[PDB]
């Protein structure tokens, strides 16, 4: 992603497993957001992720 | 080096720029020729203006001391 | 050493505050081309008064707070 | 400042971790309380020695609050400490 | 000097207080002084009076211990009092 | 500081603190166990109660600290301010779950349920029957029911331990008498010989280390 | 290293270039921790060892209040001749009466 | 701090010409209102913190 | 008058144990106290209310009622805790 | 004081000086008006100091009594 | 990363374009964490490491009073 | 405006110098020096300075502090004796 | 005047003093041995419990009073300076090492280490313990860990 | 020796040369512990035994 | 009470100067008795309750 990422404490409780390919991160990120129930934002300096 | 009731007096003393000297000048001129109506007419104005200046100054400093003393009384 | 320096400096400083350094001087300036006093003319049907230089300058400067500078036509 | 607002991105708290000992957790409290009180007392004193603070209603209204907050803080620390040692004493003499 | 009597009373009570630490343990050991016999309001009133009756220095001049850490001192005096209680 | 009533609550809690520690905490178990060990060895004054209770209080502090720290951090959190009685009360309740869940592991279900049945408003006929789902019933019985059931179950489990501790010394006490009778010294009191044997056995067994460790292991998990 | 201290300072009467010269004449300047800001303005930032930072901040704040007595606003006199009209308030006499214009 | 600002404005305008009756009439009012405001604030602050101290003294 | 609204229906709950009766009485008092304190603070800083005799006559009562109520709750709580302490000490 | 022992000016001086100057000519309005505000500021300072010293001592007395 | 800070600031005398220039001359400017706003107006948003955010907020808010 | 400064990165305490005066309850030497001065004085300078507001504000500190110091010693001795009696009975 | 928190700490300490003595001092040993010997001689109440406890108390003071006096002499020391809560904590902890050393001398390393684990490991998601090299932790077992082990 | 004491003193009317003469006629002057300062001015430093 | 109602006594400067002393003495007498009795019972409480 070429940006620092900040994860909210409540989101950090969730767990994930498997083999992943970071080929296109923005498209992967939005899809997982929808599957896991996260919300995210980007100010231009860092990506923020919340439950 | 001074408090805030001096800031409040000095707002009058710098507000009425020159009156404090103008009075003494007017008196110096009138003393020389008391019977001149133009001098008499001028002095009446200056002396009245000075009387009000001093009264308004002193009553304002009295009021601010009454506010402060009441707040300090509650420090108990 | 530090404590001696500090106190000596502060008290020598305070012993001078009462000294005044400003001064006043007097300039005497003859007018070469005109009468100093206010002029007055009496005419058959008229009286005319013209103020002198001293009168006009005093009437201009009276009450001024700022310093002067640049007169133009520690 | 007055023309600025300054947040924190997300308030993660490393000091929420319990990891230190029950006694380091005590020394922190003692040291922090002792410094906070010495600073407060000094500030209150200065606000009275300085002549432009002790004579302006705006400043007096603030000093009144500082004094009361100091009083309440110390009184509560004292109370809870007494209650604490009193529990130990009650159990061990039983 | 106006406040001298006020200070002179406070020197007295500071001396009595430091004497109590050494006299009270004796009152604990002896069979006619322990709290099985002498109890309630008399007890302190009498112990203090005795301590003032035996303090060695003039009561009206400043106590010498104002410069010292109080706990080591109080424990020292209590230990001495326990030793005297045993020997008596 | 804060809400004046929250302040009152904090001070009330801190006033009742020693009775809670004395009635709803593992201190109850450790206090009993150590005294029973002293009686099993047959000592009337050694160690002092003031020593035994001091040790028991320290050992209990380790077990109880993490819950107090977690509940404190949970309330020292500016996250929200509350619209309504139901929102506030459910926020309060969700903070005690750590303690409620500690009590639930050790109190006994049947006694707990009997006490919960006891609190309900009386009826003129016998009360209208109910069955309730686990998220109340298993997960969330009320604390005014849990607390005495806990106290009672703890006492019981303590007596149980004391029983086992007595057995080897009883064996000693019998054997030594039978050997003295085999030697014919029928008149000598056997207490004079059995007591030191008991002490030897306890130090060689290192009973204090074992007790102090295993008692903590029943509540902590250490690796 | 962790003991570094940082501060921002904002003078009123003493430009940054005015203060640099004082440091140099004093022999206190240090090229590893120079002041960062606009030589023209009076606001700067400083970071470094404690003693250095404290000395800098103190000296600057004293300089500022010392120079505060300097008076800079001044009045001037302009002389202007009229070429086409009389300067003073002007009287005419009618047959029997003076009348006057501002 | 609006009522704190208004009174300092009024005072400057008055100090400029202490004999103007319209200015005097305005200042009388502004100063009186400020005077009541300060007292009311200080007294309620006191009441609110005497209640806390009485709570602590109750369990202490 | 202008921009005004009221909540018609309160949310509701079951009350089945002394635990819930206690949390409910606590929560009921906390909120009433916070609301009162805020209200008074505002009435002291709206300048139409600080300087009008009719409004000051009201603020006086509100302050008094607050004082009395919090002093009562403090006293009765401390009496209850003292009765428990006395019985268990005995 | 003229003395320091190694190991600005306050309201107490300014009042004594303004009283001293006034007493030479009790009927001059400039001096009277200069003295009213110094005597007022000295009265306020000298009340506020004593009231706060009193608060700090009552705090310490309450602590000692609470641990009696 | 979890320590990032941010602030929002409003300037009554100094435009954003006036301030960026100062940062450049100072050599404080940092293209990884630029200020974000309207060069014409005086309100902006900034975020970054805490010593940087604090330095910016203090310099801008003092200089707003100097001018 | 004038002379403004602020320390941005760290909370280095500056209103006070942090010092061993944190770690003591009474400055017993400062008491012993003040108590000396108000007791060595016997027929030198003058008596009865009930009346000057500058010295009368210095006496207030001493008259309070010595009363507190004496009150504290009274409790410490009782505590000490009580600790000895507690151990010897038990 | 002094500092109002150091005053609280002084008064609090003096209330706990007899329980500390009764649970973390050689008094524990001396008072036991005498009473045991008395029972073994088979004639209780000679000597009195008053005699025995009195002597045991006196002897304990020779061992412990120098350590307390050394600590107060450490704190009454006008040359220190501090900057932060950490720098103060360190200096106050350093003051107690004189007592800490005595407890370390007379107690078991492994029981101490067990309680040192037990204060934390209910927190821990892990099994590794090496994660701090010993030289700090071996010196700095906490006092609450040392007391019951002693 | 460690009881030596120091002070700085600042006179307003008198001056150092005026005061040395006094000490001389008194017979108090001590060349081991002289006053240090500017004879023309009125401020000086002194160190010595307490009395 | 009777002095306060005789209109001759209540309006003559001579008589008022007397009434003022009489009321000051009554006030001090009752405050004295009410203080010393409270000290007196406080002694009995101290000896018996203690
Ligand atoms: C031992 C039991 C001590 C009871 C502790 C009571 C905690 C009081 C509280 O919560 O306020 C903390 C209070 C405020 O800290 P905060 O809760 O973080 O705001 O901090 C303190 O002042 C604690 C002072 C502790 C001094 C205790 C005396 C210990 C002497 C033993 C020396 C042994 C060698
Ligand atoms: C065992 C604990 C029982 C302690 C009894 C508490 C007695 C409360 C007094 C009462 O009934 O009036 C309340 C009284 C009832 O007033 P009401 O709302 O008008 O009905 O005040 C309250 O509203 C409740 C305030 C209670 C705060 C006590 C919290 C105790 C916390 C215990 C530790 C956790
Ligand atoms: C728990 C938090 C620790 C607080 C320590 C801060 C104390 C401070 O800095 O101010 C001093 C302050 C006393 O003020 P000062 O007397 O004027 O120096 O607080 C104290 O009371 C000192 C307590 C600490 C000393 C610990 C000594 C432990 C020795 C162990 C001996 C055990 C057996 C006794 C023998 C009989
Ligand atoms: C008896 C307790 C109270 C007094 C304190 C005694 C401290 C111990 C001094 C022991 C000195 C032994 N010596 C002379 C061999 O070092």
């Amino acid at each position: 992603l070429k940006e620092p990422v900040i994860v909210s404490k409540m989101a950090a409780r969730k767990k994930i497993t498997g083999n992943f390919e970071f080929h296109d991160p923005n498209a992967l990120l939005e899809k997982l957001s929808l599957q896991l129930g996260l919300i995210w934002y980007f100010d231009g300096q860092a990506i923020y992720i919340y439950d | 080096w001074s408090g805030y009731l001096d800031d409040v007096s000095a707002k009058f003393d710098t507000g009425v720029d020159n009156l404090q000297t103008q009075v003494t000048e007017a008196l110096d001129k009138l003393a020389a020729k008391p019977s001149d109506p133009a001098l008499l007419a001028a002095y009446q104005s200056k002396l009245s203006e000075y009387n009000l200046y001093r009264n308004a100054q002193s009553n304002t400093v009295k009021v601010f001391k009454d506010i402060d003393a009441a707040i300090i009384q509650n420090f108990r | 050493y530090v404590d001696m320096v500090v106190n000596a400096a502060t008290m020598m400083d305070k012993q001078n505050d009462g000294i005044e350094l400003g001064r006043q001087k007097i300039g005497v300036m003859r007018l070469n081309n005109t009468f100093v006093g206010d002029r007055t003319y009496n005419l058959r049907d008229q009286k005319m008064v013209i103020p002198g230089i001293a009168t006009a300058i005093e009437r201009l400067l009276q009450g001024e707070e700022q310093p002067l500078g640049n007169i133009v036509s520690e | 400042p007055e023309n600025a607002v300054i947040g924190q991105a997300v308030n993660i708290r490393s000091m929420e971790t319990d990891i230190v000992s029950l006694d380091d957790r005590l020394l922190q409290a003692f040291s922090g309380s002792a410094i906070a009180t010495a600073v407060d007392k000094q500030t209150i004193t200065n606000r009275i020695e300085d002549p432009n603070l002790v004579t302006d209603p705006k400043e007096l209204a603030i000093s009144q609050e500082m004094i009361s907050d100091y009083n309440l803080y110390v009184s509560m620390v004292s109370t809870l400490t007494r209650k604490g040692v009193g529990a130990v004493e009650t159990l061990l003499r039983s | 000097m106006f406040y001298a009597l006020y200070f002179e009373i406070h020197h007295l009570v500071a001396s009595a207080a430091l004497g109590f630490a050494r006299v009270a343990p004796i009152f604990f050991f002896l069979p006619f002084l322990n709290s099985g016999v002498l109890s309630g309001a008399p007890r302190n009133a009498i112990i203090i009076l005795v301590a003032l009756g035996v303090w060695p220095h003039a009561l009206n001049e400043a106590p010498p211990f104002l410069s010292v850490a109080m706990i080591p001192l109080v424990l020292q005096e209590a230990a001495v009092g326990v030793m005297l209680g045993c020997l008596l | 500081m804060g809400n004046d009533i929250s302040l009152i609550a904090l001070l009330a809690f801190s006033t009742l603190l020693p009775f809670i520690i004395a009635s709803g905490t593992c201190f109850v178990k450790f206090s009993i166990v150590f005294v029973m060990v002293r009686n099993a060895l047959g000592l009337q004054q050694i160690p002092s109660n003031m020593t035994l209770n001091g040790v028991a209080l320290l050992l209990s502090m380790f077990v109880m600290w993490p819950i107090m720290h977690d509940a404190y951090v949970y309330f020292e959190d500016e996250d929200v301010t509350f619209n309504d009685i139901s929102s506030l009360s459910k926020h309060v309740d969700e903070g005690l779950d750590g303690y409620r869940d500690y009590l639930i592991k050790y109190s006994d279900r049947e006694l707990v349920q009997f006490f919960e049945n006891a609190q309900l408003k009386r009826q003129y006929g016998e009360e209208t029957e109910t069955v309730k789902r686990d998220k109340d019933e298993i997960e969330k019985p009320s604390i005014f029911a849990l607390l005495p059931a806990y106290a009672l179950s703890e006492i019981k489990s303590a007596f149980k331990i004391g029983f086992y501790l007595y057995l080897p010394f009883v064996v000693v006490d019998l054997v030594v008498s039978s050997v003295l009778l085999a030697l014919g010294m029928m008149m000598m009191s056997p207490v004079t010989i059995s007591t030191p044997i008991k002490l030897v056995l306890f130090v060689a067994l290192d009973g204090w280390t074992l007790l102090s460790k295993g008692l903590i292991l029943q509540y902590m998990d250490i690796a | 290293a962790s003991e570094m201290r940082n501060a921002v300072v904002s003078l009123r009467n003493v430009s940054l270039n005015e203060f640099n010269n004082f440091l140099k004449r004093s022999g206190l300047y240090n090229k590893n921790y120079p002041l960062r800001g606009d030589n023209r303005k009076g606001t700067f930032y400083v970071s470094g060892p404690p003693v250095y930072v404290d000395m800098v901040v103190n000296a600057a704040t004293m300089m500022d209040k010392q120079n505060d007595g300097i008076e800079l606003g001044r009045q001037k006199i302009g002389v202007m001749r009229l070429n086409n009209t009389f300067v003073g308030d002007r009287t005419y006499n009618l047959r029997d009466q003076k009348m006057v214009i501002p």
